[PDB]
């Protein structure tokens, strides 16, 4: 099950990379 | 960005705020281009990773690898995949290229110039400038022509293109004599779209395929130079709406036609879409069933030519309404199907009876047997077979996915023409927001 | 070279993730494209160097 | 006490992700275990 | 009346020196990446091909820039002659011409052991050049040493050039160290000041292209061991099959499948 | 003012003073629809039986040949024809054209051009009257459905004989065979189509009942309430706030459209989007991408298959499959 | 499959193709952050 | 054979032109319609009140 | 049947030509707004 664990881990980053950008801009008062 | 307070467009029509922001509109189009290249790269690597050599391409749900195979990458004689490394570098090259394409999209969208008309007159444009619009049309017309010449260069100088009709079996072949005769080219273009004719979907040689792309490459280059050195004439100026949304609707109508044509190409054509990679077509599978039962019943002992069905028509062999000897049954409708495994048994008058009972090669039987079981029939959840079948086989033909999807895209982009072209005329005329309460046109008309 | 190649590919993935989040953040930030523009170019340059490094190392490992 | 409010868009985003995750699990379970034909 | 004119009909001469000279001169990075105030101040847009490109701060004053530009223009002009002269003879031999020592990095060995070279006046008859190696070394060194000393001392002997007819030592005076003109401009293409400024830009830009190209010719010779024409002909013949990556592989890559 | 023949002709064609607007799409719509109408009426009354399956077994579809209004139909073209173009001039005799199902192709081909031109004619009048141009977009939904069952489904299946017969009982045969071969009921797009028409029927009833419930008193009880409205009124004939108040209490305040413009867009979008997907559903099933197949999906611990309601549907689908086109199949698989 | 050198990175490839559909949702969450201005 | 027919079905003829007379039918009709249209363009444009210069046509 | 084919080709070309040159006759200018 190491394969699916790695797939979910990689999936966790990418589904968070997007919102990570928005929250950083929202917190830092960015031009978003 | 902007808001509805200063633009009048809500968030759900937000990209309409870019109509006159040429700089940001550039980044929008470059960013979507990065997405297209990203998907091509990501889906290519996804298919390469999930590729098992013990099955054919069409049994693994691959739609991009067949496109690479038809270009003659990593395929040996007979449609056998020998090496998937060329498929790998195709995915990597697109994936990396999407990054720089994505950066330019993000740069030209978020922090680049909003309008290019001031700082960069070469790239700046206003939709009303018909001359400038034609130059952009002319320029991008040349790169399309050059892209077409890449295909013929691949087919004539760089390895070649996979020919499913090649003598000695389907293989990668160098095209040395492309068919550039005007009669052949015009014959395909102005052919009927009905049965037997099939418009351009009936191109059945790689000589005609890359012969046509020579014409397309040349026409687009000359058309590019033409539309660069000339501005639209008076007849055109009084026939088209010269607005940014109007130009979009013209393209939407165009690629709607292209979407429908790709749907029919993937469904019927066996030259540009070899059955070795995309699987059998609808007509091919039905034609393969009667061929399979003709072969197996001969061994059991039966005169297939003299065998009658319940209806009195030939059980195995009958005549088309034009006289050609064809396979019997319901597949009488598919009598205009032509395939690499079936043409050797076909003479000038149709299927040759002597060759059908004396010279059926084992490879022809194996091809027809394989094509019958992989008929383009399946369910939404990818259950192979007719709707009245058990959950045993996990298979839907790539032709089914390609034809079904690009018809839905073709139809919706036709609604794009209807929507974006209707609005283009109304906005230019100036009543896209509603009827003037004090100046209603109908109120000034004679009653019916 | 297999371990060297995989380390370079992993480094390429990590720096790509930094650019995927870092670049839009500094671009949207008003001061970002004026001050952090220097460190963005370093990230782009390193990213391209790893592309070519992984590219040549692919020849000796595949 | 602690002054503050959770942003509404953040509530919608997290709830939206949870719903998408729940649907994905249902589609995952469609291919495994009971009801998978396997 | 003018000795200069356009190439595409009347009013087809449009020499824009603004793009290559002055504040709005093009730069090695676009507008959105590099601000014009970040350029080294010594690069003020008065020299041909001033793309404002000097990292490492090598040019720190006008004198240093002038000294290096004397080096750049000479390295550029020699590379232009070399780039053309390193690949043209090899292209002849590959197409069937009788050229001994086609590849540039093997011409020297051909003159060893008393062997000679064939000079091809390409449009016309070829030549079985009799000059032996000892003679070639002597004549080439003598002519080159004399020519370079005249450039170094900025003075030479009286002689004949078609543009100026017969000239004396006086013409060598008042000649630019880098753009002598005069006898060196027999066709008189430097008469128009606007044309001369534009053509100066084309000289270094073709020159800088040649310098990087010859660098590739050398690096490529070390790696692939073939002449530059052979590398080009086989990249064009099979691009994906013959490139840097394929050579570095140096093995029959097993099919992945 | 105009003196040129074409200038006067183009003014008449685009004239909004005609009782029925013609326009440029009408010079295509009128001849095609009249051609299809003429042959349809003549064929529905007096056409000879048609050999639809290509097995030399003609099927009677005309009133003068023993059918009533329900069972009468224009039989599709013969299976021997397939997708081949079969105009009347490609037949040796008009008797042969009738026998092979010629009239069906003539109707379908001219009718498809008629509805496409009818759609454009709807845009053209809106432009001539200075109104917003998206009634034609809403009309694209029924056009897509008509195009799917007359053109695209025959195209994918390989024969015009698989198109919908132009008749009432012929339509039912089309649906039943369609279920047996594609399991259309289990397809998510007929599901969206059903929600489109059930929802559209619900929304039509609700909007009609809510507006009727809110009519402002302007008449007596011995007169129709309709008399309270005068054609050309500048004021509203019903109280929108009152109707919103009723429906607000009926479920909850924010489940109701306070905006008439948003409400009417919703009334248009819901059925149009639903019919778009069910039209796509038939189009996708034309290329044999059938609906969900959950047969033998539930098996017990030891492997025994436990039937579900989907398996009972398969039993009904099995019965239709083995009975449609009884004499047409010589081989076990229905690949055509 | 991928080349043996790229085998450890296979799980990343298995999630890459779904990224483009995330951009549509990313635009939606971006508009929600700015209150659909 | 027993009967006569055009026998042009499924033969891939350009515009379906089995005989050259069909070419004259299409060409003559198109030329006539084009002929009456061509001699009326100026009158139609005159109604616009603008001259069909490089700035003529519906433009937003 | 050729006579029928030529008649139909004449008729179809006639109505299509009117459609084509109809929209080329400054169609966009035929609107009630200004
Ligand atoms: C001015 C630049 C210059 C450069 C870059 C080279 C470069 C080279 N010379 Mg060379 N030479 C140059 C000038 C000259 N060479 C020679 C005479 C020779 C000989 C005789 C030979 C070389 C050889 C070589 C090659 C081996 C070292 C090498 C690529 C040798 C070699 O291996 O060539 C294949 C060799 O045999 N050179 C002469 C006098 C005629 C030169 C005069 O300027
Ligand atoms: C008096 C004899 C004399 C001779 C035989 C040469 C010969 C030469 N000089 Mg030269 N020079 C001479 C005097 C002088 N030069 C220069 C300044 C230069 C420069 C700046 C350059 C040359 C260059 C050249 C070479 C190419 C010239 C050319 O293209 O000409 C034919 C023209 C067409 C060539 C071998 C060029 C060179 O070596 O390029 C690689 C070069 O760049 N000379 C000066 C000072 C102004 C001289 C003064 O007497
Ligand atoms: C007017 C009313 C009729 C509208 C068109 C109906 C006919 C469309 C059709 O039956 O077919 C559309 C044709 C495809 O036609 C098919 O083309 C095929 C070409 O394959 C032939 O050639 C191939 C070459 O490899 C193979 O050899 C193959 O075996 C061989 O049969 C066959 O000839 C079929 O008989 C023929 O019906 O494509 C096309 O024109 C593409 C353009 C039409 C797109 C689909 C229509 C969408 C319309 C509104 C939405
Ligand atoms: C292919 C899809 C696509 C693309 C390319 C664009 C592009 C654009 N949109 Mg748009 N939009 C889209 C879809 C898209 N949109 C959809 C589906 C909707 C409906 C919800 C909208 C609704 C919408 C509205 C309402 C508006 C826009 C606006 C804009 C423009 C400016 C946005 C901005 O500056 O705000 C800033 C955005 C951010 C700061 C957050 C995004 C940060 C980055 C870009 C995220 C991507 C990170 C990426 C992975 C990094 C890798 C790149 C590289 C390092 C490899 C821009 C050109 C605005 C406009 O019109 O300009 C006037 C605006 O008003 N859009
Ligand atoms: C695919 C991209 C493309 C696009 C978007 C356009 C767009 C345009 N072209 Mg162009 N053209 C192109 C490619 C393209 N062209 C190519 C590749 C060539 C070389 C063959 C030409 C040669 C060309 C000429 C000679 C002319 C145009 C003209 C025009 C303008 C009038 C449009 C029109 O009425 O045509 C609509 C199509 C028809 C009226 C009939 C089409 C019949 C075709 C030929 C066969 C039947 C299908 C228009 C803006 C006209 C113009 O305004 O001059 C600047 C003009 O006279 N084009
Ligand atoms: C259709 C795509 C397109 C178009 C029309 C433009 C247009 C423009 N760009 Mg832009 N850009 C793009 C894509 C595009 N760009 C991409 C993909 C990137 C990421 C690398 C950038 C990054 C970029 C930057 C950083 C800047 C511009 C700038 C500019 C403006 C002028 C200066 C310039 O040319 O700079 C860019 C010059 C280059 C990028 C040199 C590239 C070398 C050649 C042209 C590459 C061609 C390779 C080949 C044809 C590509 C094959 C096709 C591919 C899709 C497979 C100009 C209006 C400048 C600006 O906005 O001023 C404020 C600026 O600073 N661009
Ligand atoms: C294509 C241009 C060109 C041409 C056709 C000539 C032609 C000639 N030159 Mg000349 N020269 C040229 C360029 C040219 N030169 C340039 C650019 C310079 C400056 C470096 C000179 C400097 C020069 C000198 C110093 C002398 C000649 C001399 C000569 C004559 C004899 C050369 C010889 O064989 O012995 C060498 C000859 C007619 C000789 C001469 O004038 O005869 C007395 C001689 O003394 N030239
Ligand atoms: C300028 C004036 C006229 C230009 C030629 C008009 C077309 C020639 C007559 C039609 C014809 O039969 O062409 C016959 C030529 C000759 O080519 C033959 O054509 C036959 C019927 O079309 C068959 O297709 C044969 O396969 C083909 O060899 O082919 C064409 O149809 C090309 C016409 C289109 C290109 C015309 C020039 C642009
Ligand atoms: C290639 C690759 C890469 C890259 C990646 C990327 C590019 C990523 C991106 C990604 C993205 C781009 C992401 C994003 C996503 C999004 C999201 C996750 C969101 C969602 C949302 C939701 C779910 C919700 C919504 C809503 C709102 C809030 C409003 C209202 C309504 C609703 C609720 C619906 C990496 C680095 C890995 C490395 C390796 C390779
Ligand atoms: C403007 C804007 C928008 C959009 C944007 C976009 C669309 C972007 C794109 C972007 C992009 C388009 C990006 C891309 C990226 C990519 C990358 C970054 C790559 C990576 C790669 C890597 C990292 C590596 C990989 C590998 C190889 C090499 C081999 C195999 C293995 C592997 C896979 C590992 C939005 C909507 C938000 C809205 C707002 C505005
Ligand atoms: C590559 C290739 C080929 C082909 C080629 C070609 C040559 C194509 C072309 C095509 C062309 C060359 C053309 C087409 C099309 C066009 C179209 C489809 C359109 C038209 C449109 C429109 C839109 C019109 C309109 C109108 C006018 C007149 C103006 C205004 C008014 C109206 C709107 C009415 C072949 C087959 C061999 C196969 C293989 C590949
Ligand atoms: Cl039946
Ligand atoms: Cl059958």
């Amino acid at each position: 099950n190491l394969e699916i664990v790695l797939q979910l881990t990689a999936l966790l980053f990418i589904v968070a990379a997007g919102p990570l950008v928005i929250v950083l801009l929202s917190s830092r008062g960015g031009n978003l | 960005g902007r808001d509805q307070e200063s633009t009048g467009f809500a968030w759900w029509a937000g990209n309409a705020r870019l109509i006159n922001l040429s700089g940001k509109l550039l980044g929008a189009h470059v960013a979507h281009a990065g997405l297209i290249v990203f998907w091509a790269g990501a889906m290519n690597l996804f298919e390469v990773a999930h590729f098992v050599p013990e099955k054919p391409m069409y049994e693994q749900g691959l739609i991009l690898l067949p496109h690479l195979a038809t270009l003659g990458y990593g395929v040996g004689p007979g449609g056998e995949v020998i090496d998937t490394y060329p498929y790998f570098v195709s995915g990597v090259l697109h994936l990396i290229s999407s990054a720089v394409l994505g950066f330019g999209g993000v740069y030209h969208s978020l922090v680049g110039p909003e309008t290019l008309e001031e700082s960069f007159p070469f790239f700046g444009y206003v939709w009303k400038d018909k001359n400038k619009m034609t130059t952009i049309l002319g320029i991008h017309l040349i790169v399309l022509g050059l892209g077409a010449w890449l295909l013929v260069w691949k087919a004539m100088y760089f390895g070649g293109i996979y020919d499913t009709w090649a003598p000695g079996g389907g293989d990668v072949r160098i095209i040395t004599n492309p068919t550039v005769s005007p009669g052949v080219i015009f014959g395909y273009l102005f052919r009927s779209p009905f049965g037997g004719d099939g418009w351009i979907v009936s191109v059945d040689n790689m000589e005609d395929v890359i012969g046509g792309h020579i014409w397309i490459g040349t026409l687009c280059i000359f058309g590019g130079i033409w539309h660069i050195l000339t501005k639209p004439w008076a007849w055109a100026r009084r026939a088209f709406v010269w607005s940014g949304e109007a130009y979009l609707s013209y393209s939407l109508g165009a690629i709607s036609i292209m979407g429908f044509t790709a749907c029919c190409m993937a469904w019927f054509n066996t030259t540009a879409y070899p059955s070795e990679f995309y699987g059998p077509t609808g007509p091919e599978a039905s034609q393969s069933q009667t061929f399979t039962f003709l072969v197996r019943d001969q061994r059991l002992g039966a005169n297939v030519a003299s065998a009658q069905g319940p209806t009195g028509l030939g059980k195995y062999l009958m005549r088309s309404p034009t006289g050609e000897i064809i396979f019997g049954g319901e597949t009488m409708r598919f009598w205009d199907f032509r395939g690499p495994w079936l043409e050797p048994l076909r003479g000038p008058n149709g299927l040759d009876l002597n060759k059908l009972k004396n010279d059926i090669q084992p490879w022809q039987e194996r091809r027809a047997a394989e094509y019958m079981t992989h008929a383009p029939l399946g369910s939404l959840n990818s259950v192979g077979g007719v709707a009245t079948e058990i959950n045993a086989v996990n298979y839907v033909s790539p032709r089914s996915w390609l034809a079904t999807s690009h018809f839905c895209l073709g139809f919706f982009f036709f609604v794009g023409h209807l929507w974006h072209a209707g609005r283009a005329r109304a906005a230019a005329a100036g009543f896209e927001k509603g009827i003037d309460r004090d100046n209603e046109p109908v109120l000034s008309m004679r009653p019916l | 070279m297999l371990l060297i190649f995989q380390l370079a590919l992993f480094a390429f993935i990590v720096v790509s993730f930094l650019l995927v989040v870092g670049v839009p953040v500094v671009l949207a930030t008003p001061e970002g494209w004026a001050e952090n523009k220097g460190t963005v170019f370093s990230g782009i340059g390193i990213w391209f160097l790893l592309v070519f490094l992984v590219g040549i190392l692919n020849s000796f490992v595949v | 006490g602690t002054t503050g409010r959770i942003p509404l868009w953040l509530v919608g985003t997290v709830a939206g992700v949870a719903v998408i995750a729940l649907v994905g699990i249902f589609f995952y379970g469609s291919y495994v275990g009971l009801g998978s034909s396997l | 009346v003018s000795r200069s004119g356009g190439w595409l009909g009347s009013d087809s001469q449009n020499i824009n020196l603004d793009k290559w000279y002055g504040p709005d001169r093009v730069l090695y990075l676009p507008g959105g990446l590099l601000a014009r105030d970040e350029i080294n101040p010594v690069l003020n847009g008065t020299l041909p091909g001033d793309y404002g490109y000097d990292p490492l701060g090598l040019a720190k004053d006008a004198e240093t820039l002038a000294k290096y530009r004397a080096n750049e223009l000479l390295h550029a002009r020699w590379a232009m002659l070399a780039a053309a002269g390193a690949i043209i003879p090899e292209g002849l031999a590959a197409n069937g011409a009788d050229v001994k020592g086609a590849t540039w990095f093997e011409t020297g060995a051909a003159m060893l052991n008393g062997g000679t070279l064939n000079w091809f006046a390409v449009p016309f008859v070829n030549f079985n050049n009799p000059l032996p190696l000892f003679a070639v070394v002597a004549i080439n060194v003598a002519l080159m040493a004399a020519a370079e000393n005249y450039r170094r001392t900025e003075d030479g002997p009286a002689g004949y050039a078609p543009g100026v007819g017969k000239f004396d030592e006086s013409v060598y005076s008042n000649m630019d160290n880098l753009y002598p003109g005069g006898p060196f401009d027999p066709l008189g293409l430097a008469d128009d000041p606007e044309v001369l400024a534009e053509l100066k830009v084309k000289e270094i830009k073709n020159g800088r292209l040649a310098m990087v190209s010859f660098l590739g010719f050398a690096v490529q010779a070390a790696v692939t061991g073939e002449g530059p024409y052979a590398n080009w002909s086989k990249h064009v013949a099979d691009p994906f099959g013959y490139n840097l990556l394929t050579i570095l592989s140096s093995e029959d890559r097993a099919a992945v499948l | 003012e105009s003196t040129s023949l074409w200038a006067r002709f183009c003014e008449w064609v685009t004239s909004t003073e005609n009782r029925l607007y013609i326009g440029w799409f009408g010079v295509l719509m009128i001849p095609t629809l009249l051609t299809a109408t003429s042959v349809f009426i003549i064929a529905f009354i007096a056409a000879p039986p048609v050999d639809i399956d290509g097995i030399r077994e003609p099927v009677s579809g005309s009133l003068l040949y023993g059918n009533n209004i329900i069972t009468g139909a224009i039989i599709p073209t013969s299976n021997a024809i397939g997708l081949h173009f079969y105009p009347i001039w490609e037949a040796a005799s008009l008797d042969e054209w009738l026998y092979n199902g010629g009239p069906y192709q003539l109707i379908v081909c001219h009718f498809f051009l008629g509805v496409c031109s009818y759609m454009g004619r709807e845009w053209e009048l809106s432009f001539r009257l200075g109104m917003r141009p998206w009634i034609a977009v809403a009309y694209s939904a029924p056009v897509a459905a008509a195009t799917a069952v007359f053109i695209i489904y025959p195209l994918g299946q390989g024969s015009f004989s698989d198109g919908m017969p132009l008749g009432i009982s012929g339509t039912f045969n089309f649906m039943i065979v369609f279920q047996a071969e594609h399991n259309i009921l289990m397809h998510p797009f007929h599901m969206l189509g059903v929600a489109g028409v059930f929802g559209g029927s619900l929304f039509s009833a609700m909007h009609g009942s809510l507006v009727t419930s809110s009519l402002i008193r302007e008449t007596t009880e011995n007169e129709s309430a309709n008399e309270g409205y005068k054609f050309g009124q500048e004021e509203e004939t019903y109280n929108i706030v009152a109707a919103h108040g009723y429906f607000g209490r009926l479920i909850f305040q924010y489940a109701s459209f306070n905006n008439s413009r948003s409400l009417h867009f919703f009334l248009a979008a819901w059925p149009v989007v639903g019919i778009w997907f069910t039209a796509l559903g038939i189009s996708t099933m034309a290329f044999n991408l059938n609906g969900f197949n959950f047969n033998q999906s539930v098996v017990d611990s030891q492997g025994r298959v436990i039937n579900t309601w989907a398996d009972i549907i398969n039993r009904a689908n099995l019965g239709m499959e083995v009975m449609h086109e009884r004499n047409a199949h010589n081989f076990p698989l229905d690949l055509a | 499959k991928l080349p043996e050198a790229y085998a450890p990175f296979d799980p990343i490839v298995d999630v890459l193709p779904v990224i483009p559909v995330l951009f549509l949702l990313l635009a939606l969450v971006w508009q929600a952050s700015v209150s659909f201005r | 054979l027993v009967d006569d027919r055009l026998a042009g079905e499924g033969t891939g003829k350009i515009l379906g032109i089995n005989d050259p007379s069909l070419f004259w039918a299409i060409t003559i009709v198109f030329t006539i319609v084009w002929g009456v249209f061509y001699v009326s363009t100026r009158e139609i444009d005159a109604a616009s009140d603008r001259e069909n210069d490089d700035d003529f046509g519906l433009t937003l | 049947m050729l006579t029928l084919k030529i008649f139909v080709y004449t008729v179809v070309t006639f109505f299509v030509s009117l459609f084509i040159f109809g929209f080329l006759s400054n169609d966009p200018g035929r609107n009630p707004g200004q």
